[PDB]
């Protein structure tokens, strides 16, 4: 899913009451890999 | 019922609400009789007019 | 339905005030001096006169109740109610509540010792009435407690310049030719009263106490009821009031 | 996220009134419209 906005209405406090503020949530689900390893290639510089 | 009105109070920013709750009372009234009874003569409701 | 058990409070200042809505957090305003003159003689340098400005400020304070459905509403809509009286008749300004007139005005100038000490008496009145500036003795109103105003009631016993009302009236409407506001969030007694000051009476220009509005009163529902209400208000011009305090010791 | 500056509180408009209250007493007076006036011409009136 792409970028999704939720908006919360109400928060609450320490003893599970309401103290006045609002809230906005936002959540982002990707996944990536390398299938083929040999068809790619990278330079590497080793400097001691 | 019966009851008072919720406390309201000055809060800050981010401050939490008190716990306000009201309490609910209930008055009680039952109803009770008042009865008269008189007795009449055959006679007494024949005659008199 | 449900009989409600609790005194309540009512009070007329917002009959009165002046009430200005305040779009941001704070409401700003300017305040002036007039320029001064003065006699001058031929060829001589005019003095310098420049005004100084002032700006007064009322920030806006926030008051919620919260219960852990009309009869919800109405049980928060009474105590909204006394809050907003009790807090305007006086609130202590400082942290978290906004300023009432009494705690406004008790230090200024505007504060009067009675003619005869511990003791309220007819001179009383008229000195609160004649002692302020012309301009705002024109256009002003009254404000005390019930009991003051029976107290007044109990002056005349012959009829003389004391016949506010007989007996057998109502409440009159005008006192010296001016409006009558009640409140009942203000001292009326200094005998059985542990406090050492008692104010008691009050009369001024009230389109200079300014009562901003910023939101008004809001209920929820979280799937308890959640309501909140903000106000705030403040005195611009001290020297408008004429207040009475009764001084025990 | 409160109305502190730094968190956000830069953003509100800034409010005022632009009318002008004037805090000074002034005075009245009702000699005018019981004394007598005379239009002068020069320096010094006469009579």
């Amino acid at each position: 899913i792409g970028m999704t906005v939720e908006f919360i209405p109400h928060l609450f406090g320490t003893n599970r009451r309401p103290n006045g503020s609002r809230g906005w949530f936002a959540y982002y689900r990707m996944g990536a890999d390398v299938v083929n390893p040999n068809a790619f290639r990278l330079l590497n510089v080793e400097t001691a | 019922v019966s009851s008072a009105a919720v406390q309201w109070s000055w809060d800050a920013e981010f401050e939490e609400v008190s716990d306000d709750s009201p309490e609910f009372g209930q008055p009680e009234i039952p109803v009770k009789k008042a009865q008269g009874f008189v007795p009449i003569s055959i006679e007494a409701l024949q005659d008199e007019a | 339905t449900v009989i409600i058990t609790s005194n309540g409070s009512l009070n007329d200042i917002r009959r009165f005030a002046r009430q200005v809505v305040a779009t941001g957090d704070v409401w700003h305003g300017v305040s002036s001096a007039a320029v001064q003159w003065s006699w001058d003689a031929e060829f001589e340098e005019v003095s310098d006169d420049s005004p100084e400005f002032g700006q007064p400020e009322i920030p806006v304070k926030k008051a919620q109740g919260f219960v852990p459905t009309e009869t919800v509403a109405l049980l928060f809509a009474e105590g909204k109610d006394e809050l907003e009286a009790v807090t305007l008749t006086t609130g202590t300004g400082q942290g978290n509540q906004p300023t009432g007139i009494v705690t406004a005005l008790a230090g200024t100038a505007a504060e009067i010792a009675p003619v005869t000490a511990e003791t309220f008496a007819l001179a009383d009145v008229y000195a609160v009435y004649e002692q302020l500036a012309a301009r705002h003795r024109r256009q002003g109103a009254w404000l005390a407690n019930n009991l003051i105003y029976n107290k007044i009631r109990q002056f005349d016993t012959q009829g003389g310049a004391g016949l506010w009302t007989t007996i057998g009236n109502g409440e009159p409407s005008q006192l010296l030719g001016r409006p009558v506001g009640e409140a009942e969030a203000m001292d009326a007694n200094w005998n059985t009263s542990a406090s050492a000051d008692n104010f008691v009476l009050l009369y001024g220009n009230f389109q200079n106490y300014v009562i901003a509005d910023r939101i008004g009163m809001t209920v929820e529902f979280i799937p308890g009821w959640f309501a909140y209400y903000r106000m705030g208000a403040d005195v611009v011009n001290p020297n408008a009031f004429r207040l009475l305090n009764v001084e025990t010791a | 996220m409160g109305l502190t500056k730094a968190d956000g509180g830069y953003l509100v408009p800034f409010q005022l009134d632009p009318t002008v209250i004037i805090t000074s007493n002034g005075s009245l007076n009702d000699i005018r419209r019981f004394a007598r006036q005379v239009v002068a011409t020069g320096d010094v009136w006469h009579g």
